[PDB]
């Protein structure tokens, strides 16, 4: 059989739970129907402190490491039942998303408005996936799921290059954010799409799986998104090629919206910011003023 | 509008394409027929007009390959022809337009007139400065101009006092979005090195004007780059200037540290190292550098003299008011107090 | 500025209660005629205090003065009179 109405059902209804007990502030208490500890919070999640500026780049380095455990994962089967004690694999993943539990509580707690903080994307992957995993234990079994969300913590990148001194200019780290954004999108679209035909539509009886790598869906997926088609590998489910279309008209959409972006990088090369060297031995002498073409 | 249209072409190309594939063509008797259902015929027609071209999907009737190849060059005249439509649509994104949240217990002021980087970046240096006391007072902007990549990430690195918002001084409803009304006072920079200066005290005068005309008693601190134009500014009804509705005048003010230190030599740059708010510095090397630090650590202070020192008995206790509190000071005004 | 330099006399009395009339090439610029209306930009002119109380008079009142003599001449001739 398959387990994967845990995992689901366990991030919906979370997800609905959430919305359901935020907007009862004012739906209940329509007209009548601390602060030290909560900001101390918004000391901490922000990168004033130095304990702010450690936090995020753990977070990155435990996203990489999970985005890595899930391809892992994904070179295994959709689905078995395992112990957990027995391999090395399902407690490191666990570690990290108690680290990333413990963030967005700080920021929960930290949170001005919980509403619009419920609707956040980064406590969006949070808790969508994190009750599979805790689950994944109270079952003792494997499910890939959603948990190729974690690529799309790469946006923050750019962002942790502010404190690391490696890059200091501004255009460069916008091109950082640029490719970082594009990264985090297709390998996200990757993982839906190698979910999605790795196990047949239900209707179906999931009877029209098609084996497909990870890698293979990336390729596809590039391959997709040049234009290319080269028809080597497509989507056979019905819901890998509503969602091929789907993604086709959202990678489109983006790019296009990204043309000033990559006009505005690209050719805004400087001229020169070097200095000359002095070949020894060797004179020189500095024209300068009025430098025309006659 | 686009959306209905493409959509609408969208599904009646692929109901067409539907109709011609699953009845072959009438030349071979109908023995072309492919089980082909609308879903998929959807599909051929978003993965021919991306251009992706599978070839999962074909068309495999004379009838509809000629269609596909008519329509396709329909299709992409049609998209040219809608893309300068999209392409002026997608331009018009907003910013920072939003409104400014009172918090409970917090002072905030609010920034307006000729916002520049440089500007900024010095108003921020002079006021949110480590040797002054810990400065708890929200910042906020407004400008007519969306605010450049360097000045946001300028705001990020000064995310808990300073944020942005998107406005017009002159418009009410900008006003009332980053309570003026709740703010301590008003702070108007003027551009300084502007060509016609005259216009940009009328501008100003203008901006104080608007802002009274929303919130009668408001604190005002504006530049004026002339002295009959502070005239004219003394004349707004609400303009009451006792309480601190101060018009710094840069012109008259510089003019007037040239005179003073013309009078005696060197006034001028202690009168600005006094007023600004320096971090002191100590350099070990033994050159002037070190004392003239030591003496422009000095900052300027003000504070109510005290019962023992008020009884008719003001330059008296001036005598020797100094050497036993280790500090300098100078009716209506308190200048060399004497006899 | 000279209005408000108006309302801002003092010569014993105040000048608040002097009349004042003021042309305006811009409607939008009423609201800063006075302190006591509240401001409202999607009011339209006629509805704000300073026109309403006579105080302020624009050109763009007279923009529908075509439409009123188009539907009856003699209204205009009124005018003339
Ligand atoms: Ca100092
Ligand atoms: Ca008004």
């Amino acid at each position: 059989q398959r387990m994967w109405w845990a995992f689901l059902a366990s991030s919906m209804v979370t997800f609905f739970g959430g919305l359901f007990i935020i907007l009862l502030w004012r739906t209940l208490k329509y007209l009548w129907t601390m602060t030290s500890v909560k900001d101390w919070a918004g000391v901490m999640i922000s990168a004033q402190t130095l304990t702010g500026r450690v936090l995020v780049v753990l977070v990155f380095a435990l996203s990489i490491g999970a985005l890595v455990i899930y391809f892992i994962d994904s070179s295994n089967p959709i689905e078995s039942c395992q112990n957990f004690y027995k391999d090395f694999t399902l407690q490191i993943d666990m570690a990290f998303n108690v680290f990333f539990l413990l963030y967005f509580g700080l920021r929960f707690i930290a949170a001005n408005d919980k509403l619009w903080f419920w609707l956040e994307v980064n406590s969006v992957v949070d808790f969508f996936t994190v009750p599979p995993v805790f689950v994944s234990v109270y079952l003792n079994r494997s499910w890939l799921g959603l948990r190729f969300l974690r690529a799309l913590r790469l946006i923050q990148f750019s962002e942790i290059l502010q404190f690391l001194n490696i890059l200091k200019t501004s255009n460069s780290i916008k091109l950082v954010n640029l490719l970082s954004i594009f990264i985090s999108t297709w390998l996200t679209a990757a993982g839906f799409i190698h979910l999605v035909e790795n196990s047949g539509d239900p209707w179906e009886n999931f009877q029209n799986n098609q084996a497909l790598t990870y890698w293979e869906c990336v390729y596809l997926l590039m391959v997709t998104m040049s234009t290319v088609g080269y028809g080597d590998v497509y989507a056979k489910t019905t819901l890998g090629r509503l969602f091929m279309v789907f993604f086709i008209l959202g990678g489109l959409a983006m790019f296009a919206s990204y043309v000033p972006e990559i006009i505005e990088l690209i050719g805004n090369r400087k001229k020169y910011g070097g200095s000359y060297s002095a070949v020894s031995g060797r004179k020189h002498i500095v024209v300068c003023g009025h430098i025309t073409l006659e | 509008n686009l959306l209905s249209i493409f959509i609408s072409t969208w599904l009646t190309a692929a109901g067409f394409i539907h109709l011609v594939e699953n009845s072959g063509d009438p030349w071979e008797n109908f023995q072309n027929n492919q089980a082909l259902t609308y879903w998929e015929c959807v599909y051929l027609l978003m993965v021919t007009m991306s251009t992706v071209g599978y070839g999962d999907v074909y068309a495999k009737t004379t009838l509809g390959r000629l269609f596909m190849v008519f329509f396709i060059l329909g299709g992409l005249a049609m998209f040219a022809s809608y893309v300068p439509e999209i392409i002026e649509l997608i331009g018009n994104r907003k910013k920072y337009g939003g409104s400014y949240s009172a918090v409970s217990g917090r002072k905030h002021i609010v920034v307006c007139g000729h916002i520049t980087l440089e500007s900024v970046s010095n108003f921020l240096k002079a006021f949110l400065h480590k040797a002054r006391d810990d400065v708890n007072v929200e910042i906020v902007f407004l400008h007519n101009i969306s605010p450049n990549l360097e000045l946001e990430a300028l705001f990020k690195r000064h995310f808990t006092q300073v944020e942005f918002y998107q406005g017009s001084v002159l418009n009410p409803h900008d006003l009332a979005r980053v309570k003026i009304e709740s703010a301590d006072a008003c702070l108007i920079l003027a551009n300084k090195y502007c060509a016609d200066p005259d216009a940009e005290d009328a501008s100003n005068i203008m901006r104080v004007i608007s802002i009274k005309n929303y919130h009668p008693k408001i604190r005002i601190i504006t530049q004026m780059l002339q002295y009959h134009n502070k005239a004219h500014l003394l004349n707004i009804p609400s303009w009451n200037w006792k309480e601190g509705d101060d018009a710094i005048c840069l012109a008259e003010l510089k003019l007037g540290f040239i005179a003073q230190s013309c009078l005696a030599q060197g006034l001028s740059t202690m009168l600005a190292n006094l007023f600004s708010m320096r971090s002191f510095i100590k350099i070990e090397e033994d050159t002037w550098q070190k004392y003239y630090l030591e003496g422009v650590s000095n900052e300027m202070y003000t504070e109510y003299l005290s019962s023992a020192f008020v009884g008719l008995s003001f330059p008296t206790v001036c005598e020797l008011c100094f050497v036993k509190l280790k500090l300098l000071m100078i009716s209506r005004i308190l200048i060399n107090p004497g006899n | 500025l000279a209005s408000l330099n108006i309302k801002s006399m003092q010569f014993d009395t105040t000048g608040v209660n002097i009349p004042i009339i003021t042309e305006l090439v811009n409607d939008t610029n009423v609201q800063f005629l006075d302190q006591d209306d509240d401001d409202d930009p999607d009011t339209e002119l006629y509805l704000t205090q300073p026109f309403a109380c006579g105080t302020a008079f624009a050109v763009s009142v007279l923009d529908s003065l075509m439409s009123a003599t188009y539907f009856n001449d003699n209204i205009l001739t009124l005018i003339r009179t």
